């Protein structure tokens, strides 16, 4: 725009009327969700299979991550312990 | 001196509030006595009103007189007053906003050693009376030796930017000096209790993202246990419950209690 | 020697303090009212048979202080019952006892369930007053009658009218309390002729 | 497809008030080189907040715009009181998950066995 | 000689007695007796048996602590509400099974508060359930449950008529669980309630007839039953607050700016204090709104003067300004939006200078803004005040009046 | 961790252990809601034949080599887990709670862990849940209907007035079987947004 | 005291004149508003309470059937649970000015008599009011009933 | 000197605070003996308006006192929380100007976006 | 080195010498206190000046010779076998030997010990040590040996010693225990009557 206490009232008041209507956002979001499970169960089975495929693609990146890390902790031992 | 402005703006509400007291006691006679629905009544509400009023204007006079004794330009100082508004306001902002957070997930480590060590000198400058000795004996993962003036030498165990465990020792033990005593105890039952207390603090002081505020509200609630032996508990009173001083500290409240005495 | 009898009597109808906390779950049933009453007949006959004739009735007083001084119903009812028995046992002369009732100062008509349960002991103990003793209970129940307004609540009626009870028993000629005439000359001397 | 959206709608939701916390602080940081930085950065937040605003807006108007033939029913009317080959494909990655988790639960112990003797092995040899 | 005694560190003085003896039938069994324990060199006070209804956790031990430690906070507080003559009902099994609630059903009605807001609020009180929460279990919640609420607000509060407040209260670590302090600072906030519905029963009562011009100039926004948050403005940007602080036994305005509209400040806070004692003195708020429709014109135009300039608040309405030390002007607000302007250092009286001294020779440059008469007020617009107080370029952005006086 | 699944379980196993002594980091989370339900950590010392426990909130239990004594305590820990996800949902969701004990004595007498109670109301006022959980008995959530809303309970002549008919009233239970989600607090979500305002 | 006596002793003389405002509002209107310018710009409620905040066990009524609508409230109420309904009524006589005396119960043997059940009941019933604090409540003494006839469910 | 001044006023309002509260006493009485039997001599009598007035004159000329010093002694501690001197000066605006427009920046921004 | 303080409680009444110890070790023993072994501490002395060589059990090897104000030497038990060797060159004084021989009582993290000095053959007073093992600051954990002293010895606490004498952030030492003890022999032998 163009003491402490005018800010003190003023922030508290800006934002708990920001966390209630993020709160009421998030209910009503939460009860589409509901709905639509409850209605439609056939599109949360469609996100939970995305989601497994999402997580076994997650954990085979991983083990191949470490499989890397071994294969050139291997070869580095592999190269120790000689005379 | 920040004294002296706290003394002169408490005067300027004290003068402020004899003008309205002296006001007040003409302004309630002119208006007079009320029915009140008894004699006596209105009588007594008359005289008590009265003399309340007369009473704040000895009161508030003799504030002044003890408050005595006590005590191209323009726009820089508006960007001044914008920027120490700004500040206040932010903070006030961050601390509300935080406090309430509404995250519920994540879902939609690696650390430089000598970024570590710049922060554990950053927290070693402050807090003079701890001292805290870097040393890396086993890889990595950083041990530090935390000394508290003649009262503590506390054992923390870095795995990463990160607290993994902590065993406090008396001043008067050793702690082998040499290849860090990682695993023993103190020999002594307060000391063990305090362990168990800083295993507790490291379990609650726990932040998702950033690793040093951590390290920081850590080392402060550590500073606490400066006072042992010395300051009772805010519970009971007494310094010894079973042979035990107070070795609780509550966080978010730098206190003393017997941890039987919760809190 | 109140102070014995103070002991006695309170230690009778003490109400348990850690008790709706953990409901119920104290291993042991209160004395129920037959057991409490035979335990507070036999300390009281105790103190009784201690004390001495001239003393016979400021403990009286003391003990129907202590019963008017009560507020729970049920605890008024209970002493009253002791108090019933001990009349009735033979311990305890009938006309002290009804005396102190009626005399007490604590005995108004807006404490109307302590004037119904007062009212209702008399009734039970009147028969065995000697026929003086009869005319000036007549003439003190007359006496508390005469208190009332013209007009009182409609549910406190009732309780009210346990004193007309006591009036109709004594008047009453075939009970034979007492020779009519003198209940004829103390009404008659309290309304005289000309008045309702 | 829908019920998607609305978790997406609940997420945005969810990171907005994030990003506002992570401005205020920025604005906090901000006292008086590093200020180009703590500009720019200020920006591309405001920017990346302007365009969650967008992205909720617009998945509010597909849930809203969307309503299903099957929602007769009101709320509170669904709660329940005391008184195909999706599911085969739904119990193959079950079993294959399974299977996967089992193999990596034995890599974990056979790793957990490894750091245990390393590290008994190093501390003895003191 | 064979028995535990388990102390409940929450509620002190209270200790379980857990006695084991041995049965004839069975040499390898044993039975546990339970009893309630009481301590004041320790003195016991009194003694109560309780024993009716892998293998090693004993699971009716461990029941009975946790019933006693739930139970006993809640005596406590039973004994110290029947101490200050409340009536209460006794502790209860709540409706869901597992609780401890004490439930009021009468307050004390009030000290210095009239009778027919005491029966308007003695009317709507419906309940005044009192529970237990937190960790040690030390933590009260009263949720008192108002119906018939007299204005709503812009919040979502417009539902049905049953407004849900929830007072808690946490006593220190000492002075135990029960204690009086709760029930007083309980008390307190309700008798600040009452202080505070009597203004809003006015303010409901007065509602029906207004001016007609505060109705559009200011709105209501929150009823929390301790704190009246009204909204006032051109665009709805500035707040006042009232709340009764029972601390100081005065009411306690906080004012600020809510509205993407506005200056730095609620322009009001040069007045705050002649504002708070008006209030004090009269409880009425459609005066507040009255004098806050009339002052803030000319407030917003004696804000934006240079900080020289200085402004000394005296008493409502009086906002005294003095350029430097040596010249002074008194502003003298009045309805229907007028302001009489004053030499200043002039007095009312016989024509000697004040303290400061110094008369301002010209005085009749507010005459043409429309020897010693500049003592008498001149009456302007709060338009000719903004365009007396808002710096112009000149006929450096000084204003007019900093010029003349300059 | 594979037989248990609803709440969650979670280990991070320290770096450097010793020859008599190692440490871990237990963490009872939910499924979907991490952030919040973080309130039940604990930090484990398996010494050479004492195991200790360390608690978030100040509680220090030494158990045994006995493996049962291991089970029964972390069923118990997830028992109360269970009703601390719920207490930071209720906190989040900006719920009101009416009340919270960590461990309730009224009810049926429990196995190895006490019972865990919460209630919290809905922030428009009328509805309210309330859970139970327990090692042996847990999971008993019942909602509370407000009056004038169930239309089967009995009136009473001596109500004359339809103020008092606002007051949440009947307490019906719901059943925690046949639901959405896939845990404890996705299903706690659920019900909290089919007790919420219709904004839809 | 200090600074201000006379004033005091002042109006301390003037109370009682009749004509005493007069005086006061004279000498004291002028200065002030020279200076500060213009002025000014059947069933009682706990007993419904109580009614409304039962629990859904009891199904409380009036009484027509001796004293009704007079005053003091004469309830049968009911027993309605997994329990025992016997003898519904428990006839309370609650009076006028509730928070003191106590509401008593008016007795009927004749119904819980002629079966050992009833007589249990009223046994343990009466001794738990025996045991009962001095101004109880209604719902101390429904809740004292129920635990009552659930002793005498457990103990026979 | 304005701590000065603070003092030399104090003794003068302790002064018009018992000359206003004697004055008043003295006009309240004869005003009530006129209503009253008792006549009262004329007399000086001075006026309560006139005292009234010297106190609120004094208490304003304390408070413009100790607002001045108030407001110097801020602005003085803010100086100094905040080689040759005009460049001093000189980056001490130009951090103030690319605050102020940092802060414009924001606000045009957070106002473009919405509202 | 743990802070410590030694006082000397008189007997009282008609109470022999050790009814009195009988008694207060009972009363420890009722602060939940158990019995940790037992100690003795036995101290010669020479007119040399004069010397005094004191050794607590509690600490297995030292011997501790102190020369009033001067300091206190720490030394191993071959420091009697010195001593001894040049005894004939050495003052030797006539049967000044102190002992306070008593029970050692554990109250977590406290060990108070009560003793009759007897002087040679003939008891004759009582000494009690409060130390603190975990306190290695002293001279502040004053107020911790009080408030214990006042739950057990009640009267006759007292009200410190000299020997943590100036304020300083000083360690305590066994020096220092070792010199209070010797200011309370110094005292029984002394007392008299
Ligand atoms: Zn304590």
């Amino acid at each position: 725009s163009q003491d402490q206490e005018e800010i003190r009232t003023g922030v508290d008041q800006c934002i708990q009327k920001f966390l209630d209507i993020a709160r009421q956002t998030e209910c009503f979001f939460l009860q589409k969700r509901l709905q639509l499970s409850v209605q439609k169960p056939e599109q949360v089975i469609k996100e939970d299979v995305s989601e497994l495929r999402n997580e076994l693609q997650r954990k085979d990146a991983l083990v191949q991550k470490h499989l890397t890390k071994l294969r050139h902790w291997q070869q580095v031992l592999e190269d120790i312990n000689v005379q | 001196v920040s004294v002296n402005l706290e003394a002169f703006s408490q005067a300027i509400s004290a003068i402020q509030a004899l003008r309205s007291s002296v006001s007040r006691v003409f302004d309630c006679l002119k208006d007079g006595m009320r029915n009140k629905e008894t004699l006596e009544g209105r009588e007594k509400a008359f005289i008590a009103h009265f003399q309340d009023n007369l009473h704040s204007v000895n009161r508030d006079l003799n504030e002044l007189e003890r408050l005595s004794n006590l005590v191209l330009y323009s726009q820089l100082l508006q960007a001044y007053k914008w920027s120490n508004k700004l500040q206040y306001h932010a903070g006030l902002a961050s601390g509300l906003l935080n406090q309430q957070s509404l995250k519920r997930s994540a879902n939609q480590l690696v650390l430089p050693p000598q970024y570590v060590d710049d922060v554990i000198s950053r927290i070693d400058r402050m807090f003079p009376e701890m001292s805290i000795h870097l040393s890396r004996p086993n890889g990595t993962s950083a041990m530090l030796l935390v000394t508290l003036g003649k009262v503590l030498k506390v054992i923390v165990v870095m795995r990463s930017l990160f607290i993994d465990r902590t065993i406090v020792k008396g001043y008067n033990e050793n702690v082998y000096t040499e290849d860090l005593d990682i695993w023993s105890k103190s020999n002594y039952q307060v000391f063990q209790k305090v362990t168990d207390h800083a295993t507790t603090a490291l379990l609650h002081y726990q932040l998702p993202q950033m690793p040093d505020v951590v390290v920081r509200s850590f080392m402060t609630w550590l500073r606490s246990y400066i006072k042992l032996f010395q300051a009772p508990c805010q519970r009971c009173g007494k310094f010894l419950q079973d042979g035990l001083p107070p070795t609780w500290r509550d966080f978010r409240t730098l206190e003393a209690f017997h941890d039987t005495c919760r809190q | 020697m109140e102070t014995q009898l103070q002991s006695i009597f309170e230690e009778v109808v003490k109400t348990e303090v850690i008790e709706e906390a953990f409901p119920g779950m104290f291993m042991d049933t209160p004395e129920d009212e037959k057991t409490k009453l035979i335990s507070c007949l036999g300390a009281f006959r105790q103190f009784w048979g201690g004390l001495s004739q001239e003393s016979h009735e400021q403990c009286i007083q003391w003990i129907v202080k202590f019963i008017h001084g009560q507020h729970s119903p049920k605890r008024i009812s209970f002493l009253y019952d002791c108090l019933a028995m001990a009349v009735e046992t033979g311990l305890l002369p009938p006309r002290l006892v009804c005396e102190s009732l009626i005399n007490s100062d604590t005995l108004e008509w807006e404490r109307t369930q302590l004037w119904a349960l007062t009212f209702k002991l008399v009734r039970k103990i009147i028969g065995g007053v000697d026929y003086k003793g009869v005319r000036d209970l007549l003439k003190v129940i007359l006496e508390k009658i005469l208190t009332i307004p013209n007009t009182v609540s409609s549910a406190v009626v009732q309780q009210l009218l346990a004193a007309r009870e006591v009036i109709a028993y004594i008047l009453e000629r075939n009970a034979c309390l007492l020779p009519a005439y003198f209940a004829v000359t103390e009404i008659r001397k309290l309304y005289p002729e000309g008045k309702l | 497809n829908t019920a998607s959206l609305c978790r997406i709608g609940q997420e945005t939701v969810q990171d907005i008030v994030y990003r506002t916390m992570e401005i205020f602080q920025l604005l906090r940081n901000m006292q008086l080189g590093t200020y180009q930085d703590r500009l720019t950065k200020l920006q591309d937040n405001l920017r990346q907040l302007s365009v969650l605003f967008r992205k909720l807006r617009l998945v509010y108007d597909k849930c809203n715009e969307n309503c299903g033939g099957m929602d007769p029913i009101p709320v509170e009317q669904l709660i329940p009181y005391v008184e195909s080959e999706e599911r085969r494909e739904i119990a193959e990655v079950n079993k294959k998950l399974k299977q996967k988790n089992q193999q990596l639960k034995q890599i974990m112990d056979q790793l957990r066995n490894l750091i245990w003797d390393i590290n008994a092995m190093l501390a003895m040899r003191n | 000689k064979n028995k535990l005694f388990i102390k409940l560190t929450r509620l002190p003085q209270y200790y379980i007695v857990v006695e084991m003896l041995e049965v004839p039938n069975k040499p390898t069994q044993l039975s546990y007796k339970y009893y309630f324990m009481s301590v004041n060199p320790a003195m016991a006070l009194l003694l109560q048996q309780f024993k009716e209804n892998m293998c090693a956790f004993n699971k009716v031990l461990a029941h009975f602590v946790a019933m006693c430690d739930t139970n006993m906070p809640f005596v406590g507080l039973r004994l110290e509400l029947s101490n200050l003559e409340i009536p209460h009902q006794g502790v209860q099994v709540e409706g869901d099974g597992f609780s401890h609630a004490i439930r009021l059903l009468k307050i004390p009605p009030c000290k210095g508060i009239t009778e027919e807001t005491q029966k308007a609020l003695d009317r709507s009180l419906l309940d005044c359930t009192f529970r237990l929460q937190g960790r040690n279990n030390r933590t009260w919640v009263a949720e008192l449950v108002f119906a018939n609420c007299p204005l709503n607000g812009t919040s979502t509060r417009e539902q049905g008529p049953s407004r849900h407040v929830y007072l808690t209260y946490e006593n220190l670590l000492s002075e135990p669980v029960g204690g009086r302090k709760v029930v007083e600072m309980f008390l307190n906030d309700w008798n600040s309630i009452a202080r505070l519905y009597e203004c809003v029963l006015e303010f409901a009562r007065s509602l029906p007839d207004i001016p007609a011009h505060l109705n559009i100039f200011s709105e209501v926004r929150v009823y929390n039953y301790r704190k009246l948050i009204l909204c006032y403005g051109t665009t709805k940007g500035s707040s006042i607050s009232i709340q009764w602080n029972s601390i100081h036994q005065k009411f306690h305005i906080s004012l600020g700016t809510v509205g993407p509209n506005s200056g730095c400040s609620n322009c009001h806070n040069t007045i705050l204090h002649q504002l708070q004692e008006m209030f004090n003195k009269t409880p009425n708020v459609v005066q507040l709104l009255q004098v806050l429709f009339d002052t803030q014109a000319p407030l917003n135009a004696i804000n934006k003067l240079p900080t020289c300039f200085s402004i000394l608040p005296q008493s409502s309405t009086h906002i005294r300004l003095a350029f430097r030390n040596m010249y002074c002007i008194d502003i003298y607000c009045r309805s229907r939006g007028v302001v009489a302007i004053r030499d200043g250092a002039y007095s009312l009286f016989d024509n000697s200078k004040l303290v400061e001294g110094f008369y301002p020779a010209p005085g009749l440059k507010t005459f043409l803004n429309m020897s010693w008469a500049a003592s008498i007020p001149t009456i302007l617009t709060h338009s000719a005040l903004n365009i007396l107080l808002l710096p112009s370029p000149t006929p450096y952005l000084c204003s007019p009046l900093e010029r003349f006086l300059g | 961790a594979s037989r248990i699944e609803d709440p969650q379980i979670q280990a991070h196993w320290s770096n450097i252990n010793d020859v008599y002594e190692s440490s871990v980091k237990v963490l009872i989370t939910s499924q979907g809601y991490e952030q919040i339900c973080k309130s039940i950590q604990l930090q484990l010392n398996i010494g050479v034949e004492q195991i200790r426990v360390v608690h978030r909130d100040g509680r220090v239990i030494t158990l045994s080599y006995q493996e049962q004594e291991l089970q029964d305590f972390l069923l118990s820990q997830m028992s109360q887990h269970q009703v601390h996800a719920v207490q930071q949902l209720a906190k989040v969701m900006g719920w009101q709670v009416l009340s919270f004990s960590n461990h309730v004595g009224l009810g049926p007498i429990e196995s190895i862990g006490n019972a865990s109670a919460i209630t919290v109301a809905s922030p428009s006022g009328d509805y309210a849940i309330s859970v139970r959980n327990g090692p042996e008995s847990g999971s008993k959530i019942m909602v509370q209907f407000p009056r004038n809303q169930c239309k089967d309970l009995p009136k009473s002549d001596v109500l004359q007035d339809n103020k008092w008919s606002h007051l949440r009233g009947p307490f019906k239970e719901v059943q925690w079987n046949k639901m959405e989600g896939r845990n404890f607090v996705y299903k706690m979500e659920l019900l909290m947004s089919a007790l919420s305002p219709c904004l839809l | 005291q200090y600074l201000c006596q006379p004033l005091l002793d002042a109006v301390l003389a003037n109370i009682r004149s009749p004509v005493f405002n007069h005086s006061l509002y004279r000498t004291f209107v002028p200065a002030m508003t020279a200076i500060h310018g213009p002025p000014i710009t059947s069933i009682p409620s706990v007993l419904q309470g109580e009614v409304a905040r039962l629990d859904p066990k009891f199904l409380v009524n009036l009484d027509p059937s001796h004293c009704s609508n007079n005053g003091t409230v004469h309830l049968i109420c009911k027993l309605d649970d997994k329990d025992l309904p016997s003898v519904p009524p428990l006839e309370l006589s609650v009076p006028a000015d509730y928070p003191a005396q106590s509401p008593l119960w008016i007795d009927r043997q004749w119904q819980y008599d002629a079966n050992p059940f009833l007589q249990s009941v009223h046994r343990c019933m009466t001794s738990r009011l025996l045991q009962l604090p001095d101004k109880h409540s209604v719902t101390a003494l429904l809740n004292t009933w129920a635990q009552s006839v659930h002793q005498a469910c457990l103990s026979a | 000197d304005p701590v000065q001044r603070y003092k030399m006023l104090i003794p003068q309002l302790k002064e018009s605070l018992q000359t206003l509260m004697k004055v008043a006493a003295q006009n309240l009485i004869q005003n009530t003996n006129i209503d009253n039997g008792q006549k009262s001599s004329d007399g000086p009598i001075q006026r309560f308006d006139k005292c009234l007035e010297e106190f609120y004159a004094l208490c304003d000329q304390l408070e413009l006192c100790l607002r001045l010093a108030h407001e110097c002694l801020s602005q003085s501690c803010d100086s100094a929380k905040h080689l040759p001197y005009p460049q001093y000066l000189a980056v001490i605006k130009a951090q103030i100007s690319c605050a102020k427009d940092i802060h414009t920046a924001l606000l045009d921004c957070a106002n473009k976006v919405t509202g | 080195m743990g802070v410590t303080c030694v006082s000397q409680m008189p007997v009282a009444e008609g109470k022999s010498v050790q009814q009195t110890v009988e008694l207060l070790t009972r009363k420890l023993e009722m602060l939940g206190a158990e019995k940790q072994g037992t100690f003795c501490v036995d101290c010669e002395t020479y007119h040399t000046k004069l010397m005094y060589v004191m050794h607590n059990s509690e600490y297995p090897l030292s011997c501790f010779a102190l020369f009033e104000n001067g300091p206190c030497l720490i030394a191993d038990t071959n420091f009697d076998v010195l001593m001894v060797k040049l005894k004939g060159f050495f003052q030797s004084a006539k049967a000044s030997k102190i002992e306070t021989r008593g029970t050692r009582y554990q109250y977590c993290d406290f060990l108070v010990k009560v003793g009759t000095v007897t002087m040679g053959p003939s008891a004759r007073g009582i000494s009690v040590e409060v130390e603190y093992g975990p306190c290695v600051v002293a001279s502040d954990c004053w107020s911790l040996l009080l408030e214990f002293l006042q739950s057990f010895l009640g009267s006759h606490t007292p009200g410190a010693p000299a020997v943590f004498g100036n304020r300083h952030d000083a360690v305590y030492g066994p020096a220092d225990t070792m010199v209070q003890y010797m200011e309370l022999f110094n005292k029984i032998r002394k007392q008299q009557q």
